[PDB]
């Protein structure tokens, strides 16, 4: 079968930069298409027939290539260009896996906040400790949980937002889910953010035997 | 002008069947080749089915293996996809697509209809207020949250003060936990305004026809 691969899977650039992304075919084909997708909406035809631009596409975009290699290129990139770009061609079952173009911005430390399980959740026998790490950059951030002075790893789920459409920051929730009985056997709960904005973690904590 | 509007997606048990519909407007539907493309939860896009303008020419993607039937009623400007013997791998957003010319770029896409194939049953969310409590904050800003736990399928809609608190909101993508969805939403308001001004998260789960408001009240310590 002829298959497509795309590189890089993810890239970030400041507005104003040149952006190039590549679509490779396992065997020679022609008339490559490129589809743009942003979260929550359908793919949009963007480039087609290797080099034709869809309606509404700025001239800063160009498509090129032949044979086994194709590329999509953007001059002087603008914030609205941020999207995932998928290549596809008329003989291919599976679209290329896409390049996600993200917006580089200044580093920002997260605002960190921690929430004990609600009494309403405790009533049902569950205990989620919620930690928000909001409005930070870059996306790579490390969250550590400590419980009564010892690091805890089981039962942690982390969820990042898509890059924010207004300020290009990321936010993430780190949720520690425990049984009520396991939660009641310990006291100090700490959520620590380690990011590249500082060598020292941002630490938020509480004692269960308060409040 | 041109509109493609899909419908008929939903929850289906493994082994089941579903017909998807795609209502077309604004163009001579019978002059155009049409396709179904699906996007898997991993965001993989797969060419499921193609049908020529007259309905006499058809292609199916490699894993369809005879379980999909594309058809069209040009008199009623509608494209269909019958699906059968559904498997967990068929879970996806299904898009109807129009073709431009004979190099088969897809120049218009519908909004998509979601198809979920699992044994999980529809479950309303539990919603829990997240006040700081023992983790009290003391800056010019306070952050509050709602924990939305235990629902299926996606999606839930979260708003704060009925949408009047729109800035300073972060609603995080849901995650599967015990084979049910959970997400939290955070809101940041000036600390001078809470609790003197009420803060309420509004959670809607249409699939269960549930609406819930949780007022964020300071904890009784
Ligand atoms: C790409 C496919 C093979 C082939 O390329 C098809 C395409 C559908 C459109 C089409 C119509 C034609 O008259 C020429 C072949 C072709 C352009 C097909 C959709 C599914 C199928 C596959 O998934 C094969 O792997």
């Amino acid at each position: 079968d002829i298959e497509l691969t795309q590189s890089p899977a993810v890239m970030s650039a400041f507005p104003g930069e040149e952006v190039t992304m590549t679509c490779s075919a396992s065997s020679s084909i022609n008339y490559m298409h490129w589809y743009q997708q942003k979260p929550g909406t359908s793919p949009k035809r963007w480039i087609y027939d290797t080099s034709k631009l869809a309606s509404g596409v700025p001239a800063r975009f160009s498509g090129s290539g032949s044979g086994t290699s194709y590329s999509l290129t953007i001059s002087s990139m603008e914030a609205e260009d941020a999207a995932t770009y998928y290549c596809h061609q008329r003989s291919i079952f599976t679209f290329g896996s896409g390049t996600k173009l993200e917006i580089k911005r200044a580093d920002a430390a997260p605002t960190v906040s921690i929430f004990p399980p609600s009494s309403e959740q405790l009533t049902s026998g569950g205990a989620s400790v919620v930690c928000f790490l909001n409005n930070f950059y870059p996306k790579d951030i490390n969250v550590k949980w400590k419980i009564d002075g010892s690091e805890r790893q089981n039962g942690v789920l982390n969820s990042w937002t898509d890059q924010d459409s207004k300020d290009s920051t990321y936010s993430m929730s780190s949720t520690l889910t425990l049984t009520k009985d396991e939660y009641e056997r310990h006291n100090s709960y700490t959520c620590e953010a380690t990011h590249k904005t500082s060598t020292s973690p941002i630490v938020k904590s509480f004692n269960r035997n308060e409040c | 002008e041109v509109q493609l509007v899909e419908s008929g997606g939903g929850l289906v048990k493994p082994g089941g069947s579903l017909k998807l519909s795609c209502a077309a407007s604004g163009f001579a539907f019978g002059n155009y080749d049409m396709s179904w493309v699906r996007q898997t939860p991993e965001k993989r896009l797969e060419w499921v089915a193609f049908i020529g303008s007259g309905g006499g020419r058809i292609y199916y993607g490699d894993t369809m293996k005879g379980r999909f039937t594309i058809s069209r009623d040009n008199a009623k400007n509608t494209l269909y996809l019958q699906m059968s013997s559904l498997k967990s791998e068929d879970t996806a957003m299904y898009y109807c697509t129009r073709h431009y010319n004979y190099y088969y770029s897809m120049d218009y896409w519908g909004q998509g209809t979601s198809v979920i194939v699992s044994s999980a049953k529809t479950t309303p969310p539990s919603v829990y207020p997240l006040a700081p409590g023992s983790a009290a904050q003391t800056n010019s800003m306070v952050t509050l949250g709602c924990l939305v736990k235990g629902y299926f399928p996606e999606p839930v809609t979260v708003t704060w003060n009925s949408g009047s608190l729109s800035s300073g909101v972060h609603t995080f993508p849901a995650v599967l936990q015990s084979d049910l969805y959970t997400l939290s939403s955070s809101v940041t308001v000036p600390s001078s305004t809470w609790p003197s001004e009420t803060v309420t998260c509004n959670v809607a789960h249409p699939a269960s026809s549930t609406k819930v408001d949780k007022k964020i009240v300071p904890r009784d310590c």
